[PDB]
């Protein structure tokens, strides 16, 4: 912030939601609590044109949490294929597949 | 088996509200030494049918200045609301088990405004649109009462899971803890559904209908059918709200016999109510809530709040 | 000023404009003539 | 960047306890107080390594010390579990509060035949601790290297050479 | 599905009771039933004009009203905290500032009706 | 207006203000810009005349509209990070989409065609509150995420609003549609050196704040809405115009006058940075303002002007409202170059 | 198949949200946002959102009501318009069918539309978590931490509200 | 006699947590074999399915990261029948 | 006094509603800090385990943290049952 | 990003374009701009539910909160032209023009 009155008098007044490894209600873990944790304490007190490279693979799988971009394209073309060769017909879905 | 049971929920619901326009004309005329209606079969019981049949084949007539979409729609919303708000009641197992059943229920309670507008502004006609605006107001401005009565209410109960009401009453009625409260929801209730002495939209010397004006046979009683819907409904939301009843799990027979008792007494005491007082002015009307109604349910609202936790009595959120 | 400038007439020195045509009306109402609560 | 640990489909082959959640709702806590050790251990497991494929055996210490539970209660009073648990089950909620007289039914025999009691409100809810020959999990995470702090500075603070420096201003 | 499948019910319940409404009966259609009413007359040229009103202001208030009843409706959620007591003293401030503007609606004219 | 209803206008105007600079979470510097913008329209309607509704009414729309797309910046980088922390941004068209939202809120680019009008709108104390303190919001909120902006968006942006800002004054005789022009221009001067060090835009911004209450104070001192009702006031108030003349020529940037120092901070900062092009742009176009800042001098001061008979009469009446804070606020607006280094007390 | 209806109630979403923008008269604007708020609601709640669906179908049709409350009071004119009225109405509309349209036929053939960001066509069921809840929704105890946690907020708020209540006060009190 | 009832209630409401303590890591210990019976089901089957493709490294992990996360559920319920997808996202909701 | 006590009276007479709002208020929030349960309702609060109490590794040295969850040391509600 | 998102963000870019587009109507416009809120309404309370959000589950209402009061004073302000000036059409919103 632009004048930070919350760490010079000594109270927070938002930094309590700000993200969301914090002391949520009743112990409610977020989805990426363990990645945004990896990622916030792997840049702290570092700078963040410092921070922004060094902690790189924090963040790009902190943010595949979040979105699950590359997992779904994942997903997506495995479907593609599963599909593509069930229409032109070689195996079937093994029982667990079914029921 | 599902779409039996909804079945089941709809068709005697509308022989309910069918029957309830005999049951008015009849508790009425007694109230005011008339025989009432006893002439269409035994005590009169066939004649909602036959006028029924008549607004059927009455010709509904199709307003010239207006715009037909709206004027059929109007119906639609507020008869399909009407009938779809009596999904989550709590019949000693309630149809559908929605965890805020109560905040779903009361949310559907302000899409009559959503009828309301359309019929008076589509129709197009003075008394349509004075009336139009005139009860809007009067129910929205009832739905904030009916807000902070059942939040103040349901802060004992535990959550917004209305099965779970019942449980908080088992061994008192919950008026006994909120009698001046409910005194305000029921007469905010008799506001909400536009009767005799809040109506103040019929006023038959200068709104004469004012919505159901230019609506003739069917579209027409589709409205009636959505106010004398609304009449048992709010009825039975306050019977179970205030007047608990037993529920023993294996005889479900009992709790539904209770509560069907509680809501017809509550029918007749609205018939007893209308076949009595005068009705409000618009001024008076408004004056009623925002001056008087209003402090008060605040103030109850915050004595509510503040009672289980001195008492340390908060309610199980589960 | 160009040519359509001369369409720009300055701006009164109250900052209020001359109060536009008298919309002021009372919405006559005929109440009648039927209207059977009048004792017809 | 890295394939799979999934152990094989032998490995997470166990027996599953296949009962109702009735029954399972009507031992509950005779059940928690007599195989607390073994779920205990395992959810350490859990919570300490974050990580379910270093617990498949707590899973099948759990499962194997919750059957033999089930087993020494069907070896004796189960007729008084057959109406409790039915009776629970009847419940749309599973209420233990509409079943007191079978629980009392119940509680009876696993006392002056199994020896059990039925554990006092809140008495099966205070975190306990648990002995565990297993190591600690020293990276769950299995975070990298921390980056390295900015330089840290010192030193006191000697005027400014020639002042301001800014243009012409000579102090 | 079942919430949905009810909902569908009755929309479609809804629109053939409508349907047999305005389609069943017969109208000889002729031209001066369309002629608007008004206790007897026609409106006039009216019902359709800018409604110049003044309970707006009551219009108004329900709304900004009712965005407090929103923001003080998740209480019986809210009072199963572990620090009940700035729940209760927050809540209070809540409600005490619903009366703070309702009693300012009330002293400047405002939730008067105006006139 | 009670005068409590209007302070009560004036401090929630002000907490508005200062949640924006010193809240962290984004959400929060939404809500406190809403609560400015909530909070300012009624203080603008105080006069009540069409022509104030008008200024609210656009005033209304061009902001709400910028918030809007403030919350869109703001939930598109809350959906690529997970942080409302404010900082830098980690979607480049979350940057961009909350670049043009605060603008608006600014009056930089095309989106500056509201702030003369309601200026013409409202009474001038009301300008003097648009055209000073709602600004500090937005250049606060811009000084925060300067790590990320793009710089050929902010270049050419403020380089419009320089451009436009001297332009449209030039054809404009209403003191508060000039004021308005000029703002505009200085709003480009301070968000040209914005992305390259923020001290020197927080310096040009102090500035510019000074000298437009300076200025405003100078014209309800002489109660002047048209450039022959400033000439009129030539005779009453001969030391409130020639005072006039001098802060206009510390408009410009005339040396050794104060409004000098931020165009030559600014230059020199963006001479080192190997932006030598870039200044000379609105080192000339500075002259554009100095145009029509001559005309009003000589309006006011360096030539008399026709008076008016009954005008005499108004030599019998002093001006009672004090309108504390003027001479200092006039001398700091005048001489202040000799104190150029003070500027590191703001980095 | 109701597999899609997660998809289809975004995509009526949009279609009403492009005639409630597509500039027609005013309460038909309110009929296109109507449609598009009762079929979001639908969206957050099958995302278990059920407290913020129902929050939004209660403040959101009450807020319309209220923009309605003026619509026949100070926007009303002696010809009201007509969503059939003016020509360009028809092509905004049928403009807001074909775009949606054409990214989705690419979404479903591609699965990797280039319109502003990255985007994949394979539904919206995968973006859910697996996990549990024990006896408590995560969103109604979420929005309940508004009175131990939101110290600032619930602050800020109700102060807004009162200024809010002063100013619509203050504009119109028409002297 | 609404605090008294209340009491009891809180009282039933502890009682019923603390069997859904005592049973709850049975619960998870079947939840951790089943997921991972999803996975290595998914895992076998999608290795047949990615032989023929040229470039598919089988059973890669998207994240750099060793350490395991939570399966995201569209893997889980993949290649499965429609109705079981359909049940294990959108019951609880739909379920009344 | 005499004027005060007067103005209570006319407030009772001429807005029963009022006074009888702001009197019920007046108490909802001077009531709570008063009462002596209040604290009673926090230890209610407190008291219901919504999650898993995950146990502590056991290294030896923490007698306060029972062995065994029936055994006797560590947290009791019996005031919960008595209340 | 699945579909749901490109639905709402293409919502608010046509609402965006509804609204800032303008074409005769200053109701129907502000009607829109209120629709644009409940298009980032909806947007918000996906990835907070998404991502188990927890504390900020009360932000949507929070956001909700203040945009009904934009819109709260803009019909306020719709009145206030509307009864000097006759109808909301802005092309008589004129006067304000040197
Ligand atoms: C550098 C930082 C300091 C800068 C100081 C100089 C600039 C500030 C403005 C001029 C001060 C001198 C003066 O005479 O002021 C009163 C003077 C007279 O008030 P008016 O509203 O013009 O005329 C009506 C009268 O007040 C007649 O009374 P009324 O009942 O009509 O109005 C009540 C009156 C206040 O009445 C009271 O009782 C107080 O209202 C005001 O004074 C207007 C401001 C809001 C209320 C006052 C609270 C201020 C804090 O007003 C002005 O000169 C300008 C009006 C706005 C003043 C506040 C502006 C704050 C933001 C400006 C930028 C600040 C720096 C940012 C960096
Ligand atoms: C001297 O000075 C005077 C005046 O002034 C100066 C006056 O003013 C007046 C004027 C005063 C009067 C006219 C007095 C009227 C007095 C009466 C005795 C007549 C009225 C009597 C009543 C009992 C009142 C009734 C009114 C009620 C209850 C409410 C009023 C408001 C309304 C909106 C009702 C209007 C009427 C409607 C809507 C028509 C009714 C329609 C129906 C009942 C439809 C029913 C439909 C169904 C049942 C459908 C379901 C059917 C079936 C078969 C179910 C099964 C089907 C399936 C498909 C399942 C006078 C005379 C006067 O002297
Ligand atoms: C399909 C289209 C139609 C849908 C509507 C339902 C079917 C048609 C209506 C069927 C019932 C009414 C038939 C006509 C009756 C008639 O004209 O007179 C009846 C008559 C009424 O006689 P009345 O009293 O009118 O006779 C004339 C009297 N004076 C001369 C004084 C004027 O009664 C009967 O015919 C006897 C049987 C009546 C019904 C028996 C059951 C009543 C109790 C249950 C009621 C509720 C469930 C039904
Ligand atoms: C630098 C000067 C820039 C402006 C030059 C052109 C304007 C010259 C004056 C025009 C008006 C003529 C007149 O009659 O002025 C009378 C006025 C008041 O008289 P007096 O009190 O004597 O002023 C000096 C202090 N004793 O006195 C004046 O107006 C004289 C100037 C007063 C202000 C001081 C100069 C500007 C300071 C900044």
């Amino acid at each position: 912030p632009f004048f930070d009155v919350q760490k010079r008098l000594g109270l927070d007044l938002d930094r309590w939601m700000t993200i969301q490894s914090a002391e949520q209600p009743h112990k409610i873990p977020g989805r990426c609590h363990a990645f945004e944790k990896e990622w916030i304490e792997c840049a702290h007190g570092i700078g963040g044109i410092r921070a922004e490279k060094e902690c790189k693979i924090e963040f790009d799988d902190f943010v595949e949490c979040l979105l699950r971009q590359k997992t779904m394209k994942r997903l997506s073309a495995i479907k593609r294929q599963r599909d593509k060769l069930i229409k032109e017909g070689k195996y079937t879905p093994p029982p667990h597949h079914l029921g | 088996m599902f779409m039996i049971n909804i079945l089941s929920l709809i068709i005697p619901i509308l022989l309910a509200v069918a029957f309830l326009t005999l049951v008015e004309r009849k508790v009425l005329g007694y109230m005011q030494l008339r025989k009432g209606p006893n002439v269409v079969g035994p005590y009169g019981l066939l004649q909602p049918i036959a006028d029924a049949l008549k607004l059927v084949t009455k010709e509904p007539l199709r307003p010239g200045t207006s715009s037909i979409s709206m004027f059929i729609i109007a119906p639609i919303l507020g008869l399909s609301l009407a009938l779809t708000m009596w999904v989550p009641l709590p019949m000693p197992y309630p149809l559908i088990n929605m965890n805020l059943g109560v905040l779903f229920m009361l949310a559907m309670s302000s899409l009559a405004v959503y009828s309301i507008l359309w019929s008076g502004w589509a129709s197009n006609s003075k008394y349509a649109l004075i009336g139009a605006l005139r009860a809007v107001a009067q129910t929205i401005s009832y739905e904030v009462t009916l807000a902070i009565i059942l939040l103040s209410v349901l802060l004992m109960n535990g959550s917004y899971t209305l099965s779970t009401l019942i449980t908080t009453q088992e061994h008192i009625w919950m008026i006994f803890t909120s009698w001046p409260l409910a005194m305000m929801w029921f007469i905010s209730t008799l506001a909400e559904t536009n009767r005799a002495p809040f109506d103040l939209t019929e006023g038959e010397s200068e709104l004469v209908s004012g919505f159901n004006v230019e609506y003739a046979a069917g579209p027409f009683a589709m409205f009636f059918m959505a106010e004398y819907a609304n009449i048992i409904m709010m009825n039975a939301f306050t019977a179970i709200l205030f007047l608990g009843a037993s529920h023993d799990p294996h005889t479900p027979e009992l709790y539904t016999i209770n509560f069907v008792l509680k809501t017809l007494a509550l029918t007749i005491t609205f018939l007893w109510i209308r076949a009595s007082y005068p009705r409000f002015r618009y001024d008076q009307l408004m004056h009623l809530l925002w001056k008087s109604f209003l402090p008060l349910t605040l103030a109850l609202c915050m004595w509510h709040i503040s009672l289980p936790i001195m008492t340390a009595s908060i309610p199980p959120q589960s | 000023p160009t040519k359509e400038t001369a369409h720009w007439k300055p701006p009164p020195w109250n900052d209020v404009d001359p109060p536009k045509d008298t919309l002021v009306s009372n919405l006559t109402l005929n109440f009648g003539p039927q209207h059977p609560a009048a004792h017809g | 960047p890295g394939i799979v640990e999934l152990p094989t489909l032998e490995d997470l082959k166990v027996q599953e306890v296949k009962v109702s959640s009735s029954v399972l709702k009507a031992a509950a806590h005779h059940y928690g107080a007599q195989c607390d050790k073994p779920n205990k251990e395992f959810m350490l497991c859990r919570w300490e390594e974050k990580d379910p494929r270093r617990c498949l055996e707590e899973g099948k210490l759990v499962n194997q010390c919750a059957l033999d539970f089930f087993r020494q209660i069907k070896r004796h009073c189960a007729e008084p579990f057959t109406e409790y648990w039915t009776c629970i089950d009847y419940s749309g909620l599973q209420l233990f509060r509409h079943c007191r007289k079978q629980q009392a039914k119940f509680d009876e025999c696993v006392l002056d035949k199994l020896g059990w009691v039925r554990p006092d409100l809140g008495e099966l809810s205070k975190v306990t601790k648990v002995k565990t020959d297993r190591p600690l999990p020293e990276n769950p995470y299995h975070s990298r290297a921390r980056p390295e702090p900015n330089p840290e500075a010192e030193g006191d603070l000697k005027p400014a050479k020639h002042g301001s420096r800014l243009f012409f201003w000579t102090m | 599905m079942n919430i949905m499948l009810t909902l569908l019910t009755n929309v479609t319940l809804a629109s053939l009771l409508v349907l047999i409404a305005f389609w069943l009966p017969q109208l000889n259609a002729y031209s001066e039933k369309t002629s608007p009413y008004e206790c007897g007359f026609d409106p006039m040229g009216s019902a359709r004009l800018p409604f110049s009103m003044k309970f707006f202001l009551v219009a108004i208030t329900f709304l900004l009203f009712d965005l407090e009843i929103a923001l003080l409706l998740p209480l019986p959620w809210a009072s199963q905290t572990n620090n009940l007591k700035t729940m209760l003293t927050m809540a209070l401030f809540l409600l005490i500032l619903l009366a703070a503007s309702l009693a300012y609606e009330w002293t400047q004219k405002g939730l008067e009706w105006a006139e | 207006m009670n005068p409590i209803i209007y302070t009560t206008l004036i401090m929630t105007v002000m907490s508005g203000t200062m949640l924006v600079m010193i809240s962290s979470h984004w959400l929060l510097i939404w809500i406190g810009f809403e609560m400015n913008l909530l909070a300012m329209i009624p203080v603008l309607m105080k006069n009540f005349n069409p022509r104030a509704t008008e200024a609210a009414t656009k005033y209304f729309l061009t902001q709400a509209t910028a918030s809007m797309m403030l919350m869109m910046a703001i939930i598109i980088n809350l959906l690529y990070s997970g942080q409302w922390t404010i900082t830098k941004m980690f979607n480049p068209v979350a940057m961009t989409m909350m670049t043009m939202a605060l603008a608006m809120k600014l009056g930089l680019s095309p989106f500056h065609f509201w702030v003369p009008e309601v200026t013409q709108g409202i009474s001038l104390q009301a300008g003097l509150l648009l055209l000073t303190w709602q600004k500090l919001a937005p250049l606060s909120v811009l000084c925060q995420i300067s790590q990320s902006i793009n710089p050929n968006l902010m270049l050419t942006m403020a380089m419009l609003s320089i451009l436009i800002g001297g332009w449209g004054g030039l054809n404009q005789t209403q003191l508060r549609k000039i004021m308005a022009y000029s703002s505009i221009a200085h709003m480009g001067w301070m968000t040209a050196v914005l992305p390259y060090n923020t001290t020197m835009t927080i310096l040009n911004l102090l500035i510019y704040i000074t000298m437009t209450l300076a200025m405003f104070m100078l014209l309800i001192h002489s109660s002047a809405t048209t450039t022959l009702s400033l000439s009129h006031t030539w005779n009453k108030m001969p030391v409130i115009t020639s005072l006039m003349m001098v802060t206009l020529l510390s408009m410009g940037g005339l040396p050794p006058l104060s409004g000098f120092m931020p165009k030559w901070m600014i230059i020199q900062e963006m001479t080192k940075n190997e932006s030598i092009i870039m200044p000379t742009l609105m080192a000339m176009t500075a002259l554009l303002n100095l145009y029509f800042y001559m005309r009003l001098a000589y309006s006011s001061s360096l030539t008399m002007f026709p008076s008016t008979n009954n005008m005499k009469m108004k030599w019998q009446f002093e001006h009672t409202k004090q309108m504390k804070l003027l001479p200092t606020m006039i001398v700091l607006s005048t001489l202040v170059l000799p104190m150029t280094p003070a500027l590191s007390s703001l980095n | 198949m109701t597999m899609y209806i997660a998809f289809i109630l975004s995509t009526i979403f949009v279609i009403g949200f492009v005639g409630f923008s597509s500039k027609p008269s005013p309460i038909y604007g309110g009929l296109g946002l109507i449609v598009s708020g009762g079929v979001g609601c639908g969206i957050v709640l099958n995302f278990g959102g059920s407290f913020l669906g129902l929050m939004v179908f209660l403040i959101y049709l009450g807020g319309m009501l209220v923009v309605f409350g003026y619509t026949t009071a100070m926007a009303t004119e002696m010809y009201p318009e007509v969503w059939v009225s003016n020509k360009t109405v028809f092509g905004a509309f049928v403009s807001g069918l074909m775009m949606e349209f054409c990214m989705v036929y690419y979404a479903l053939k591609e699965e990797e539309v280039e319109i502003i960001f990255k985007f994949n066509g394979l539904g919206d069921w995968v973006i859910y978590d697996t996990g549990d809840s024990g006896f408590f929704s995560e969103e109604a105890m979420g929005i309940a931490a508004l009175y131990s946690y939101g110290t600032w907020l619930v602050i800020v708020t109700g102060w807004s509200l009162l200024i809010g209540v002063v100013v619509i006060m203050e504009i119109t009190r028409g002297n | 006699s609404m605090m008294k009832w209340n009491r009891e209630r809180r009282r039933l409401q502890i009682e019923d947590f603390e069997a859904r303590i005592a049973l709850m890591p049975l619960f998870q210990a079947e939840k951790d074999r089943r997921v991972l019976q999803m996975l290595r089901e998914n895992l076998e089957e999608e290795a047949i399915i990615m032989k023929d493709v040229p470039d598919w490294k089988v059973g890669e992990s998207v994240f750099h990261t060793t350490r395991w996360v939570t399966p995201m559920m569209g893997e889980l319920y993949g290649l499965r029948t429609n109705e079981e997808i359909l049940s294990a996202t959108y019951g609880f909701i739909w379920y009344t | 006094a005499g004027r005060i006590a007067s103005f209570l009276k006319n407030a009772w007479a001429k807005e029963p509603v009022l006074v009888a709002s702001f009197a019920i208020g007046g108490l909802a929030i001077i009531l709570p800090s008063l009462s002596p349960y209040t604290n009673y309702a926090i230890r209610i609060n407190r008291a219901t385990p919504y999650n898993y109490p995950v146990p502590l590794r056991d290294d030896g040295n923490m007698p306060d943290v029972p062995s065994h969850p029936q055994d006797p040391q560590g947290p009791s509600l019996e005031w919960l049952k008595n209340l | 990003m699945p579909l749901v998102y490109m639905n709402i963000i293409m919502a608010f870019a046509i609402a965006l374009a509804g609204l800032l587009m303008y074409r005769s109507h200053l109701m129907s416009s502000l009607l829109c701009l209120e629709g644009m809120m409940l298009s980032l309404f909806i947007m918000s309370t996906l990835i907070i539910l998404n991502t188990h959000f927890t504390l900020a589950n009360m932000m949507p209402i929070i956001l909700l909160v203040f945009a009904a009061c934009e819109a709260a004073l803009g019909l306020s302000l719709l009145v206030m032209v509307s009864n000097t000036y006759g109808t909301d059409y802005v092309q008589n919103l004129n006067l304000l023009q040197c």
